[PDB]
């Protein structure tokens, strides 16, 4: 039962990220945090499979995905900062001017 | 007759004039540029014709290999 | 050892040149002595030069790109298909850069880092085209995406640009996570990430009753990421907002190059791999949805940029019809549609960038253009009629294959939808022609004439659009060649 | 059982990430999730990844999030909303994902039911692979820089993009 | 009598080299 | 590190040297290689000069353009010379020099 | 008004060229990139008219 | 939340995971019946295909 | 095409992997005992 238990752990993390997207319509910072949660779940999926399959490819890609997660968070938080600086607020009603 | 050099030269001259017109300039504002454009158009057209011949030559061999691979099924 | 790296000479050169330009720009932009000169145009010219030298290196070394293929096999795969894809990508990047100089100097956008980010994204898309493993594909996609996120927000004091960036980063990161999940499921189910291994494992079984639900959902999630990238409905709504809110040169660049790169990826993943009818049905349903929604939403638009965004969504629906029918002619038609759509989009955005010098925003702002600049109004009209697909303009090729694929595969509903959406598209395209030629507004907007770069690019793309169907043989042959090279 | 404990901690901490009213609290719970993940990694024998998750996710990424969220001083009125009306939409979407995606491995990877017999005696030991055992660290380092070096370098390019973007978007030099 | 802008002179030499080298490139190919 | 120069598409001309050394490839540079090299470098220097005038850095811009052109032109000449020695490009001169030394 | 017109009409070739270049340089702006650089570009005094001729 | 609230949520989650374990055992125990159903349906489909090909 | 995976371009691993078969990290453990 080990492999099903390790996989459902990562799976609950992924579903939690999805739920965080669904439940945070006024809070886009938490939406970013939910996306990181999904990325963490995928990283865990690669590591578990590497062990289960006795193969190193899952481990190389896990490290590279960590690099991508870091760069993603850096750029995303920069964009958050400049949006806040322009508006003085992070409320979603001030980032809805592009439409139609 | 109607050679690739002549079509290309006409297209290059037309390109310079069209460019001048788009910029609301007289058709023949910088005539040496018209000469340059005729030269480049002629060169381009001749190279396109040669490339087309070469492309058909490569497609022929590649279709031949595809046909052979398909015909291997009925062996 | 050194000769092994002949397979990556183009990429080595462009990366090194990008580093050189980064150093040059940062050293002299900070110079008190030189009074902090703007370097966006200087670096832009040097980067256009670098792109052209990269193109020369790649085009002239066609066999050498396949050298040491066993040594490079677990990293990438270069062939005839990647050859032509990468050439077309470099040509598009060069054109987009050439269209940016008036924007640099008249707006005074002095940031040279814009050019560096464009060059790094071009590096990423080059590696995307040659990717032959899920890991490499993901890494190259992410490099490309991060560069776009940054450049979409380049007007960092603008509400519109910051909004575009924020929406792009959130939705892009979400879709990338979904795609990565799919990749993890496929690895866990097959023990493989290399495309050759995946082809061997998946071929001959598709859904033979005992189907790997892990393999089936990995494919689905990867397809969702791909569809987000090509702005296919229902994963499209990021595209109109990002296209409108980004700086117009960014919008022009995003409209062309990523499509080339991601379709290269889609061909080599799906077409070269094997789950099968399910995925072609995915692209089938998304094509129909994209055509319908693009047509209707474009009909609703009053602004030029949003109209072009929705037009591109509809056209990717038309293109994906070719991927769906799963034949050599389908792939060829998809490639022909990408080439022609790219040259038409370059023409349209050259006009839009020319008009942005007087801040064109609304379709109604084009009023009386046939009076204030007759040859410009005609040129823009040719682009619109080509977008509408009126023969014998180049745009007629996509309409012709859309109906060619429906009638043969037996798809009468697709033909129905194509007829309706083509007529709707023609209406909203000729509305622009009516605005420039038929209307008599009380207040006119007089536009500043365009620079030489855009006039020359417009002149060449306008001859191509009018005259392509007189001599279409090279494109037809080159695209048949590429379609065949995917499997042989 | 131990995986039940760690998964329960992760479940609760993740719910706190997505449901805490204060975003600073969300960042702190996120840190608890990464700690639990590191515990799982230690169970898998991947001590390098277990430590790196602490160093990078908690030591660098979460610190960045905390610095940014703390200086924002977000008022709850700007991000508050009632979530009772989402229970149905989360119920279908969660259930469908639950029914499909927690059980995706079951048909391919059928669990071994633990029997009332000592199967431990059927574990076969090969001493040949135990003469010179490799750490997780050296197994990874045997591959990153030689056979897959191109992906390594592309990741470097990604980090360079991050640095450039961070400067260009936020810098206001005094 | 003399053009004094050294950088301009170097650029002139570079343009001349480009033109002549292009002619030679065409001729010997 | 195991290496394998073997290409996917075989050489269509006689193989003078399967994996020529760096210095051998450079010493194999012909007059046409030097013409390509010099043309690319000269164009690059010219572009650097002309694009540098408006910011006021035409000299340093010339140097930067020249560095880019030098690297690109050398890579192009090396590409051609190595491809000739390997039989991927028409190599009449290489074959003639090989059949004699 | 006579003062500004007399000043402009009496300028030499060299000063005309200098002011043409200065006018072109300061015709547009990118204050956001200047703030990134931490500099403030000031209009040169040869392009500023006296206050007694300004509308206010 | 209260510390006791977090602890109680953790207990509820532990119960949920043990229930999930029971579910996995159930799914494993029914592999044979699912295989039998798949085989019977495959036989039916093959017989129908062979019979319709007779015409 | 019929048997496209048979085409030499697709058998890259079958020809590369034997060249690295003696590389530390992918050897059979008994190879070290006998070499
Ligand atoms: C015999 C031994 C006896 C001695 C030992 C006894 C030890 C004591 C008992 C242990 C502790 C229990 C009591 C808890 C504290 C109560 C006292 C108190 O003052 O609470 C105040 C509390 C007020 O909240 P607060 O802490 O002050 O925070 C205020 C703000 O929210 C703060 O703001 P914030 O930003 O920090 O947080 C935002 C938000 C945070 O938002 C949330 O946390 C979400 C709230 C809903 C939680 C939904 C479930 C989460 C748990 C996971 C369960 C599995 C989920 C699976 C889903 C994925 C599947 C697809 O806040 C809230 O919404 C608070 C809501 C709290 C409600 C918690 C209800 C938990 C669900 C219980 C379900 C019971 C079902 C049983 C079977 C379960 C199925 C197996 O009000 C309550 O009384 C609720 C707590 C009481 C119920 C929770 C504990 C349940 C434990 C049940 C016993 C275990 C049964 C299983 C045993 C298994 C054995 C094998
Ligand atoms: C063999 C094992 C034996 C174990 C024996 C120990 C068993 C302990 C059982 C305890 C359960 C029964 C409790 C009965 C009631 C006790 C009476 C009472 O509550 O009065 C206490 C009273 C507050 O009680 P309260 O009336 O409920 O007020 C609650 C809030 O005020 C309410 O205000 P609020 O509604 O606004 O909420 C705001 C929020 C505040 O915002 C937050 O975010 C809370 C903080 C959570 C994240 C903070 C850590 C991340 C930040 C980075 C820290 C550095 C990271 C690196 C260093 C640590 C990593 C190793 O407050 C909370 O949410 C508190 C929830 C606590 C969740 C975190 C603790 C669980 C950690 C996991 C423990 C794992 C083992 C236990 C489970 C075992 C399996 C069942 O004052 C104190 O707690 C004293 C403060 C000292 C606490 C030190 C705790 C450790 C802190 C340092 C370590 C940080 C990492 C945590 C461990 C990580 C492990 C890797
Ligand atoms: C620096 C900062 C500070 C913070 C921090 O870092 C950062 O600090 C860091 C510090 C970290 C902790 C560090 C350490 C641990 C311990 C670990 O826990 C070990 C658990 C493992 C080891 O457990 C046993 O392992 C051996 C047995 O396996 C025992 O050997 C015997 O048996 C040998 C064989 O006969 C004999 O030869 C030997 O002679 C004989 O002695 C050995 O004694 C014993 O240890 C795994 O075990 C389980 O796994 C089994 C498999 O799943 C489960 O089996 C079950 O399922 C099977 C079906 O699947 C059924 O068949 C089975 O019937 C059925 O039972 C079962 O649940 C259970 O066994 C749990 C994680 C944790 C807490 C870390 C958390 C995170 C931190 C706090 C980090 C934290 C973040
Ligand atoms: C049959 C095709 C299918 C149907 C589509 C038709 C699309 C067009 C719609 C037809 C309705 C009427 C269209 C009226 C357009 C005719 C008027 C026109 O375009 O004249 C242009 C002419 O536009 C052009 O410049 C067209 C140039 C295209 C060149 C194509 C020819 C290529 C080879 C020619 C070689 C050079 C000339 C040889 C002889 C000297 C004048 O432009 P202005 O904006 O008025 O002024 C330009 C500025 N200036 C005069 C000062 C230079
Ligand atoms: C008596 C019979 C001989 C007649 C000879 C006629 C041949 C003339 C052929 C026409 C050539 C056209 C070349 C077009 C390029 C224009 C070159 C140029 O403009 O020179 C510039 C720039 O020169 C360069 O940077 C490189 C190009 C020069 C190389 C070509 C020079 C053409 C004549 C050759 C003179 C050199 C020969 C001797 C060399 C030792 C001088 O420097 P700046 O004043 O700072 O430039 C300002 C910006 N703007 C370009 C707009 C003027
Ligand atoms: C053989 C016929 C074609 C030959 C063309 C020249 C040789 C090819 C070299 C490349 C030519 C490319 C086109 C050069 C002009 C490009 C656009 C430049 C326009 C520009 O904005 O900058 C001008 C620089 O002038 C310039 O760039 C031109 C500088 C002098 C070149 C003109 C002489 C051409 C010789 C033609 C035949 C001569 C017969 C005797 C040999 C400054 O513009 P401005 O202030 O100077 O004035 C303009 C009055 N609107
Ligand atoms: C964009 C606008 C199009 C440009 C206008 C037309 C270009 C014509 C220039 C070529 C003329 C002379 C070519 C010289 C030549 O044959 O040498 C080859 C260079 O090919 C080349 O120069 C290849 C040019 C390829 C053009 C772009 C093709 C795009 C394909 C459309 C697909 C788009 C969808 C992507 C998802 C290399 O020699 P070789 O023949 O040995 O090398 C391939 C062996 N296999
Ligand atoms: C008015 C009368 C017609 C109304 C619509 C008829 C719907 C039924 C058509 C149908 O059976 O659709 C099948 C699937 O096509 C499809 O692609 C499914 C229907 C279209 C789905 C995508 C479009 C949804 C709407 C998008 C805009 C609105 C957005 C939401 C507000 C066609 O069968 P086939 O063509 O596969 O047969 C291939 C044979 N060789
Ligand atoms: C196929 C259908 C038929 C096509 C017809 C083919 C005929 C060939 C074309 C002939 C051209 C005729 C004109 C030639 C003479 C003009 C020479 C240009 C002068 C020049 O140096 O231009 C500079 C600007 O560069 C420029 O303006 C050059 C850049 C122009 C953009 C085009 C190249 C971009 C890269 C490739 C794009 C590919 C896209 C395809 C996907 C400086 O100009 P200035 O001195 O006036 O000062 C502008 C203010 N800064
Ligand atoms: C490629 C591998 C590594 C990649 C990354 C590192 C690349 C190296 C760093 C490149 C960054 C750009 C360096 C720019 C140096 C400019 C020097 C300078 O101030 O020049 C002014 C300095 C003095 O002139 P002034 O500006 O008039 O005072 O030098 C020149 O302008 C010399 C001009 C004649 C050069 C023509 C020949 C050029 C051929 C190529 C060399």
């Amino acid at each position: 039962m080990d492999l099903i238990k390790y996989f459902t752990f990562s799976m609950i993390i992924f579903i939690l990220g999805i739920w965080g997207i669904l439940l945070n319509r006024r809070n886009i910072l938490i939406m970013l945090m939910s996306i990181e949660l999904m990325l963490l779940a995928v990283n865990l999926n690669f590591l578990v499979f590497s062990v289960s399959l006795d193969d190193m490819m899952g481990q190389v890609f896990a490290l590279l995905v960590l690099t991508v997660a870091a760069a993603e968070s850096a750029i995303g938080l920069a964009i958050f900062v400049i949006t806040f600086r322009v508006r003085g607020t992070i409320a979603v009603e001030f980032i809805n001017s592009i439409q139609g | 007759p109607i050679s690739a050099t002549m079509v290309g030269a006409l297209l290059g001259l037309g390109t310079q004039m069209y460019s001048n017109a788009l910029r609301k300039l007289p058709y023949m504002r910088h005539p040496w540029e018209h000469v340059v454009g005729m030269g480049l158009g002629a060169v381009f057209a001749n190279q396109l014709v040669k490339w087309d011949v070469k492309l058909k030559e490569d497609l022929d061999v590649m279709l031949a290999k595809a046909r052979a691979a398909n015909e291997r099924r009925y062996f | 050892m050194f000769n092994l790296f002949l397979a990556v000479f183009p990429e080595i050169f462009i990366i090194n040149a990008t580093f050189i330009l980064l150093i040059h720009g940062v050293v002299f932009s900070t110079s008190k002595k030189y009074d902090y000169p703007p370097l966006a145009s200087n670096v832009g010219w040097l980067g256009l030069l670098s792109v052209l030298i990269t193109l020369l290196l790649l085009a002239a070394g066609a066999p050498l790109l396949t050298i040491a293929h066993l040594f490079w096999n677990n990293l990438f795969r270069r062939d005839n298909f990647t050859y032509f894809c990468q050439i077309f990508l470099l040509l598009s990047t060069a054109g987009t850069i050439s269209m940016c100089f008036d924007f640099f100097d008249q707006e005074r956008f002095d940031a040279f880092e814009f050019i560096v980010l464009i060059l790094l994204s071009t590096c990423g898309m080059l590696f995307m085209i040659s990717a032959y493993d899920l890991i490499a594909m993901y890494l190259a996609i992410e490099l490309q995406s991060l560069c776009f996120y940054v450049i979409a927000a380049s007007k960092r004091k603008s509400e519109f640009s910051t909004e575009a960036g924020l929406k792009y980063l959130i939705l892009g990161a979400f879709s990338s996570g979904i795609l990565l999940f799919g990749c993890s499921m496929i690895y866990g189910s097959t023990g493989a990430t290399h495309f050759d291994q995946l082809a061997k494992i998946l071929t001959g079984y598709e859904i033979t009753g005992a189907r790997s639900s892990g393999i089936f959902m990995g494919i689905l999630f990867i397809a969702v990421g791909f569809l987000f990238k090509i702005t296919a409905v229902p994963f499209h709504m990021w595209a109109p907002d990002i296209y409108e809110g980004s700086p117009t040169p960014v919008t022009a660049f995003l409209s062309i190059a990523p499509k080339i790169s991601i379709f290269a990826n889609i061909l080599r993943v799906f077409i070269y791999g094997s789950y099968g009818a399910t995925l072609q049905q995915i692209f089938f349903f998304c094509s129909i949805a994209s055509m319908i929604l693009g047509a209707l939403a474009a009909m609703a638009q009053t602004k030029v940029k949003r109209l072009l965004a929705y037009s591109s969504i509809g056209h990717v629906g038309y293109i994906c019809i070719g991927f769906s029918c799963g034949t050599i002619e389908g792939i060829q038609s998809l490639l022909i549609g990408i080439f022609i759509y790219a040259l038409m989009t370059m023409d349209a955005f050259a006009i839009v960038l020319a008009l942005r010098q007087t801040r064109v925003k609304y379709i109604a702002d084009l009023g009386a253009l046939a009076k204030t600049n007759p040859i410009l109004a005609i040129t823009f009209s040719i682009t619109m009629f080509s977008y509408a697909g009126i023969p014998p303009l180049a745009g007629f090729c996509s309409k012709f294959y859309l109906f060619f694929a429906a009638l043969g595969c037996g798809a009468y509903f697709l033909a129905l939808v194509g007829v309706v959406t083509s007529v709707i598209g023609c209406f909203y395209y000729i509305r622009l022609v009516k605005r420039m030629f038929f209307d008599t507004p009380r207040t006119w907007i007089l536009y500043e004439p365009m620079d030489r770069n855009k006039s020359l690019l417009l002149a060449m793309t306008s001859f191509f659009i009018t005259l392509f169907l007189l001599y279409p043989s090279p494109l037809f042959s080159v695209t048949h060649q590429m379609a065949l090279s995917l499997y042989l | 059982m131990i995986l039940s404990v760690l998964s329960s901690l992760a479940l609760v901490s993740g719910l706190m990430v997505v449901r805490a009213k204060n975003p600073v609290h969300s960042v702190l719970f996120f840190i608890l999730v990464f700690c639990d993940t590191s515990g799982l990694l230690l169970l898998l024998g991947l001590d390098f990844f277990a430590m790196i998750f602490l160093v990078v996710y908690i030591g660098a990424i979460a610190v960045l999030f905390l610095f940014v969220v703390m200086m924002f001083h977000i008022q709850i009125a700007e991000i508050h909303e009632e979530v009772l009306r989402y229970l149905p939409v989360s119920g279908i979407i969660g259930l469908i994902f639950w029914w499909e995606m927690f059980f995706i491995l079951d048909n391919e990877s059928i669990p071994l039911l633990p029997t009332q017999r000592n199967t431990t005696s059927l574990r076969y030991t090969v001493y040949a692979g135990k003469v010179r055992s490799w750490t997780n660290l050296e197994t990874l380092g045997n591959l990153l820089y030689t056979y897959y070096f191109v992906w390594f370098l592309v990741s470097s390019l990604i980090l360079l993009v991050a640095m450039i973007g961070a400067i260009v978007l936020t810098m206001h030099r005094t | 009598k003399v053009s004094e802008d050294k950088n301009r002179n170097y650029a002139v030499v570079a343009g001349v080299v480009a033109i002549v080298g292009s002619i030679g490139w065409y001729l010997k190919a | 590190m195991n290496t394998d120069i073997t290409a996917l598409e075989k050489a269509q001309y006689p193989v003078v040297d399967r994996n020529p050394a760096f210095t051998k490839v450079v010493g194999n540079f012909s007059t046409l290689d030097y013409l390509r090299f010099s043309t690319i470098t000269g164009i690059s220097v010219t572009v650097g000069y002309l694009s540098g005038i408006k910011p006021g850095i035409k000299g340093p811009s010339m140097v930067t353009g020249g560095l880019i052109g030098l690297m690109g032109g050398f890579m192009y000449a090396y590409q051609n010379s190595a491809g000739r020695l390997m039989g991927f490009f028409p190599n009449d001169g290489e074959v003639a020099s090989y059949q004699k030394r | 008004l006579a003062q500004i017109h007399a000043s402009e009409n009496s300028k030499s070739f060299e000063q005309i060229e200098v002011e043409r270049a200065l006018r072109k340089k300061y015709a547009r702006k990118d204050e956001d990139y200047d703030s990134m650089l931490g500099i403030t570009r000031e209009t040169p005094p040869e392009l500023i008219l006296p206050d007694n001729v300004l509308p206010g | 939340v209260k510390v006791l609230t977090y602890f109680g949520m953790t207990l509820a989650a532990f119960a949920f995971w043990q229930s999930m374990d029971k579910v996995h055992v159930w799914i494993a125990l029914h592999q044979d019946e699912k295989q039998e159903r798949m085989e019977k349906e495959a036989e039916v489909r093959r017989v129908r295909a062979e019979l319709l090909r007779k015409a | 095409p019929y048997g496209f995976w048979t085409f030499e371009r697709h058998n890259a691993q079958l020809r590369w992997d034997p060249q690295i078969s003696q590389v530390a990290g992918r050897r059979d453990p008994y190879d070290d005992l006998l070499e």
